[PDB]
C-alpha cells in the first residue's frame, strides 16, 4: 500500500522496429543514408570503400 | 490460526468460528493525472 511501478512510455516492439529501421537503412542505402537517395548501393562497394 | 507473506504481511486468516481459511488482497489505488491542452486554448480536461 504505497508503491507503485509505471510502464515505460516505448513499449519493446517500438525499439525493435527502431532498430529494424535503422540497420534496414544503413544497409540497404550505404554513405547515402540520411538524405532520401533511396536507390540501393551495392553491399560489396560498401565493404571495399 | 493465519499466514503471512515476504514482508510478514498477512495475507490469510482462519475464521474465529468456521475453521476455514479467507484470502486477503489490499484494495486497488493508484495515482491521478490530469491532461490539459492549456487554458490559453481552451477549459477541456481529461484524467488518468
Ligand atoms: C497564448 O497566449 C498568447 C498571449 O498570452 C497568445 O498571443 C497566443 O496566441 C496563445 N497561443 C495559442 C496557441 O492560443
Amino acid at each position: 500500500n504505497g508503491l507503485t511501478v509505471l510502464p515505460p512510455l516505448l513499449t519493446d516492439e517500438m525499439i525493435a522496429a527502431y532498430t529494424s529501421a535503422l540497420l534496414a537503412g544503413t544497409i540497404t542505402a550505404g554513405w547515402t543514408f540520411g538524405a532520401g537517395a533511396a536507390l540501393q548501393i551495392p553491399f560489396a562497394m560498401q565493404m571495399a570503400y | 490460526q493465519f499466514g503471512r507473506d515476504i514482508a510478514d504481511t498477512t495475507d490469510a486468516v482462519r475464521d474465529p468460528q468456521t475453521l476455514e481459511i479467507l484470502d486477503i488482497t489490499p484494495c486497488s489505488f493508484g495515482g491521478v493525472s490530469v491532461i490539459t491542452p492549456g487554458t490559453n486554448t481552451s477549459n477541456q480536461v481529461a484524467v488518468l
